[PDB]
């Protein structure tokens, strides 16, 4: 027997079949929560009050969790338990939460910040209720790598993808605190060990590195210049991606070591590298703060030691000014210049390195795509040599159509990237040696045997498991003296690549999903939930898919328009392409 | 310019070779330069680019959805039925009517299809069966004279004398003009 | 207030006007119309396309020579009808636009009483309205018959007339 | 356009309907589709603005084939500044997330050997891009000196006397008379590729 109970926030509202034997502990939270609960308004505009019935619910289970303690047994753990499996059976029948929620953005008029509330809720009431994702979640996609359908890759996102980095770090503090708080704090502690433990790091770190108050309390948050130094960043960026591993593999309910062998190959992009090998290390739960403490302890070194090596000046205001009122990004030691051939490009550095002296010479760091490239040096003889640009550059509304294609003016677009140091020059070479006695200081090893799945170098793209020397010692070559020959890393034959890295809709996913769109290949975005309205790429809620929405295959233009033969019953051949088999006389015409 | 050079060259033969140097190129690099890899069909045609029963019986109502209806109907194997129920034009001559097989055969509640020797064409009847005057008679019988004949007994029982008189509609179907194989017989209409 | 059946001029302005979406005082009469979107090749064309269909006959050689001279040149023929394309306009202006209410019809006798401007002076404020379009959703008639003063204001300075 | 409305109401065998020389707006273009009633209908897109109109088309009218019949600066007739390999390299991607659309390559095509590398799609094999299949071909100069036209023979013999040049130099027709052919400005100033005769 279960008496009925009605929660209602205006005119969305749900009906609980609460256990008699528990209705009076039942018909007290719930006057309590319509207590909390504020005051509805048309269409639920305003902020903190549900849209849908999914959303009220998500807000009861989050509000009934936050009384529940998991320590001590209360009268509410009943509760709790029963309306969290009601809602498992009203809302989300079948498919991952993830998919409802996204389901909830591009049907309702629910904004993202409700939806990653209502996440934070559902997830927060599951870890509150003792109700863990132990069970090996049944993603189609997974379960396609399974049966060896997919080979999937996971790739991680370096610099200068965005600019607030640690407003992500912060959302994934919030949105997934159960899943994360024990690596973030972990995290914190390291770091704040490693600060004392480097000579002159407090010398460095000017403003601490207090990680976790800042993510408690965005008041004690620090500028945001402080935040994009190397030091401070690339550290951060490394846990943001174990965080998202983390995340995915719990409610995978895969071990890191599982989800890593489940893994065709993998690979990053800079700084990113570290983590994809560190994962490759990586077995169980308790064998990966180990694997954790050594790649996050190198990209502290990275940080520190590179910023020894060339400290960022302060740059004239006249420079800043004629950038910025030139249209132009802020001075910074990466400029990215889009649809430019690479002979092009080194052409143009050669020629400013010919006037220029060999210390503040330039030099081309990222061969991201054919005509998407990243050139590193001194942000005054990169502004430098963005005036040399701007010179050659058509204005960006000048059409062109009415000029013979050849005697065109070239029109591409160079963007200085959000970073503080010139990664991949000669610049950073002289920290290496720095680094690698920080890296046998501290124990900082990678064995050949202990690295399960083939890591590719960012350089000549060939497994590091090969290599003769230490895997620590390229990588710290590939980080900060080699370039990053980003299409020549990805030879790969997988179907579905996982932007494990910071950036999201910026990041490195959609960089590889460009660069070789059209090959079958299909990239998912793992930092970010969002729809994609072109749906040219997957998100984040497709890794959690368990449908026919799971996978989803991008098309592979030489396989499915492959011209092909026929013949008619009298035996006439044709030549079967969609024209003609519309038609169903050659695809050749005679135009008008 | 660099390939004009034959004058008075027929456009056959032009672009015969055309079609027969790419058939032959195609031929060498996928089919190993044997004709019997090429996958044959009835008549290569009238699918648009957009994107096995021997004896089934399917069923008309006000809901019944037209697309899964004909394909149903049409079925997968490409016969002449496949051509009878899923051409949109036929050919009265040189002019273009709109498909009468789909007219009558449009799904509304009432009529019943009922498909014989369905896998087999050579001998395939497709008989809708209507109430009339409450009970569910035979009223349309589409099936084949000889092979090259598509015969649609569209028979009328409300006659003279009870015995009901069926209306015969011939069709040459041409599978070599794939694009409207459907072509209604004018002669002695 | 005495009645004028609209002129070539106006017309073929509101017409040029309306196709490029810019406002009636944004485009001048002194420029060739290749002049104007010589930027695409289809857009000159539909112009054409569009001032045939209303004025019947177009001399040879109209996107070169400007508007001014093409004004008369239609003037002398045409003969102040609404025409075809117009007709469509001004159709598509009163049903795809919100006077949910109130039609053409009941527009025509709100200006032709309240103001007292006849047929021909109706036409002639229709195309100042159709060159100003409000584009963005408009509450209610309230709105409608404020934007009708203005657009009869409009015609007035334009033309010439008072009210 | 009224004339085929009545022959399509009288249902000639009239299969299609091609606008050349530009691309019709969005409102005529669905006047044209769900009014005239053909079976497909032929678009000869100048540049990326009109493969963007065409596709804008396609999407307004996914159920309806669409032929993206392009051809670059260097076919006959009225031609535009647009290169036969780069806007396609640039729009192939964006053409084909529409299953609608059939996707004719033309230009600069008088032999099948020559077109096979765009059947198969390894053309773009060079560019260092994944081969890209099309579904089709046309030849506009190539069936000009056929028997079965109407060209007058002397005029078949100049067309047969014109060398013709390989597609890297097809640019200069805008100076000199390159392989016998020339860019002339039409009647209304759109430039034509025509033969360098003394007129």
């Amino acid at each position: 027997s279960t008496r009925p109970l009605t929660l209602s926030h205006g005119s969305l509202e749900h009906v609980l079949l609460v256990p008699t034997a528990s209705f009076f502990i039942a018909s007290q939270l719930q006057e309590q929560f319509n207590k909390i609960l504020p005051e509805p308004t048309e269409g639920f505009a305003a902020d903190d009050e549900p849209t849908t019935p999914a959303e009220l619910v998500g807000k009861f289970l989050g509000y009934v969790s936050s009384l529940v303690e998991p320590s001590k047994v209360g009268q509410f753990d009943q509760v709790l338990n029963l309306c969290l499996t009601e809602f498992e059976n009203c809302y989300l029948e079948g498919n991952d939460i993830h998919a409802l929620a996204a389901k909830l953005l591009q049907e309702n008029d629910t904004t993202l910040v409700k939806t990653k509330e209502l996440i934070k809720n559902y997830i927060t009431a599951r870890i509150m209720a003792k109700r863990p994702f132990d069970k090996k979640s049944n993603s189609a996609l997974f379960r396609a790598v399974g049966e060896g359908n997919a080979q999937l890759v996971a790739i991680f996102g370096g610099q200068g993808n965005t600019d607030d980095y640690f407003e992500e770090l912060r959302d994934l503090y919030q949105t997934y605190h159960v899943l994360v708080g024990d690596l973030i704090k972990f995290s914190a502690e390291t770091l704040s060990e490693l600060i004392r433990t480097t000579l002159d790091a407090e010398k460095v770190f000017t403003q601490g590195l207090n990680i976790l108050e800042w993510l408690e309390n965005p008041s004690n948050t620090p500028d945001k210049d402080y935040l994009l130094s190397i030091p401070i960043s690339c550290p951060l960026i490394g846990v943001i991606q174990l965080a998202h591993y983390v995340v995915t593999a719990k409610l995978l309910g895969f071990t890191p070591g599982e989800l890593r062998s489940y893994l065709k190959g993998a690979t990053g992009h800079s700084q990113g590298l570290v983590t994809a090998v560190a994962i490759a290390e990586t077995d169980s739960w308790e064998s990966f703060f180990v694997s954790v403490r050594k790649a996050i302890t190198v990209l502290f070194f990275i940080g520190v030691r590179c910023y020894e090596a060339y400290p960022n000046t302060s740059l004239p205001p006249s420079i800043l000014e004629d950038s910025l009122e030139n249209n132009e990004g802020v001075p910074s030691p990466m400029l990215s210049i889009s649809n430019l051939t690479q002979e092009q490009v080194q052409d143009y550095v050669n020629k400013t390195n010919s006037h220029l002296p060999a210390g503040k010479q330039v030099e081309i760091s990222l061969v991201n795509g054919a005509k998407n490239l990243v050139v590193s040096g001194p942000p005054q003889s990169l502004y430098g040599l963005n005036l040399t640009l701007r010179k050659a550059k058509a204005p960006s509304g000048l059409d062109q159509s009415r000029i013979p294609f050849s005697e065109r003016k070239l029109k591409f677009s160079n963007r200085f990237l959000p970073v503080a140091s010139p990664f991949h020059s000669h610049l950073l070479v002289p920290a290496s040696d720095l680094i690698n006695k920080d890296l046998v200081k501290n124990n900082v090893s990678f064995n050949a045997k202990d690295i399960q799945i083939p890591v590719y170098d960012t350089f000549d793209g060939s497994d590091l498991r090969v290599l003769s020397g230490s895997i620590s010692e390229r990588i710290v070559d590939c980080i900060i003296r080699l370039p990053v020959k980003w299409e020549t890393t990805t030879q790969f034959k997988a179907t579905h690549i996982l932007d494990f890295g910071p950036g999201g809709a910026s990041g490195l996913g959609v960089l590889t999903h460009r660069n070789k769109d059209g090959t079958g290949v299909r990239v998912i975005v793992a930092g970010t939930l969002d729809i994609n309205p072109d749906d040219d790429y997957g998100f984040k809620q497709e890794i959690f898919d368990v449908t026919s929405n799971g996978l989803k295959k991008n098309p592979n233009w030489l396989e499915e328009y492959h011209p092909k033969l026929i013949k008619n019953k009298s035996g006439k051949i044709f030549v079967e392409t969609k024209f003609s088999k519309l038609i169903g006389r050659p695809p050749l015409l005679v135009p008008g | 310019a660099q390939f004009t050079k034959v004058i008075d060259e027929p456009i056959k033969s032009i672009m015969d070779g055309i079609h027969d140097g790419h058939i032959k190129k195609l031929l060498h690099q996928y089919y190993g330069d044997d004709e019997s890899k090429i996958p044959a069909v009835e008549y290569f045609g009238g699918e648009s680019p957009v994107d096995s029963e021997d004896s089934a019986v399917f069923k008309a109502t006000s809901s019944t959805d037209e697309e899964s209806w004909f394909k149903a109907l049409a079925g997968s194997e490409i016969n002449w039925r496949h051509a009878s129920f899923l051409c949109s034009f036929i050919t009265q001559d040189k002019m273009f009517v709109s498909n009468p097989i789909r007219k009558v055969f449009k799904p509304s509640q009432g009529m019943v299809v009922e498909i014989s020797n369905g896998n087999t064409s050579s001998k395939t009847v497709v008989t809708l069966s209507e109430p009339v005057q409450g009970e569910l008679k035979p009223t349309v019988i589409l099936k084949l004279l000889k092979e090259n004949i598509i015969q649609m007994e569209m028979i009328e029982n409300r006659t003279m004398d009870g015995k009901p008189v069926s209306l015969p509609l011939l069709y040459n179907f041409n599978p070599d003009n794939g694009f409207a194989p459907i072509s209604e017989v004018m002669e002695d209409r | 207030i005495a009645d004028e059946p609209v002129k070539a001029s106006l017309l073929l302005h509101v017409l040029v006007a309306h196709k490029l979406k810019k406002s009636l005082d944004s485009i001048p009469m002194s420029k060739t119309i290749k002049d104007l979107v010589g930027g695409k090749s289809t857009v000159q064309n539909e112009i054409l396309g569009d001032l045939g269909k209303e004025f019947g006959t177009t001399p040879e050689k109209p996107e070169e020579t400007p508007l001014e001279e093409l004004a008369e040149t239609f003037q002398d023929t045409f003969s102040g009808a609404l025409g075809k394309q117009s007709s469509s306009l001004l159709s598509r202006l009163i049903s795809s636009k919100m006077p949910g209410g109130f039609t053409i019809t009941v527009a025509r006798k709100y200006l032709q009483t309240r103001w007292g401007l006849p047929s021909g002076r109706q036409d002639g404020v229709l195309l100042v309205a159709l060159s100003n379009e409000p584009a963005a959703r408009l509450g209610s008639e309230a709105d409608a018959k404020a934007f009708l003063d203005s657009m009869a204001q409009k015609y007035a300075s334009i033309v010439g007339v008072d009210l | 356009i009224p004339l085929i409305k009545e022959l399509r109401s009288k249902g000639y065998p009239i299969q299609f309907l091609t606008i050349g020389a530009g691309v019709p707006s969005l409102e005529v273009a669905s006047e044209y589709i769900e009014t005239l009633g053909l079976k497909y209908l032929g678009l000869k897109p100048g540049s990326i603005d009109a493969i963007s109109q065409v596709i804008n088309i396609a999407k307004a009218h996914p159920n309806f084939p669409i032929a993206l019949q392009w051809t670059g600066g260097r076919g006959g007739g009225h031609h535009s500044f647009e290169d036969a390999h780069t806007p396609m390299l640039q729009m192939y991607s964006k053409i084909r997330r529409h299953p609608n659309i059939m996707l004719i390559f033309g230009s600069g095509f008088g032999s099948a050997d020559d077109t096979y590398p765009y059947l198969t799609g390894e053309w773009s094999t060079k560019f260092d891009y994944p081969p890209m299949p099309f579904d089709g071909f046309l030849f506009g100069s190539r069936v000009m000196i056929a028997k079965e036209v109407k060209t007058s023979p002397d005029a078949k013999k100049c067309i047969a006397a014109c060398t013709g040049v390989p597609d890297d130099k097809w640019e200069q027709t805008y100076k000199k008379p390159t392989g016998g052919i020339v860019t002339v400005r039409s009647e209304m100033g759109e430039p034509i590729h025509k033969i360098a005769t003394r007129g």
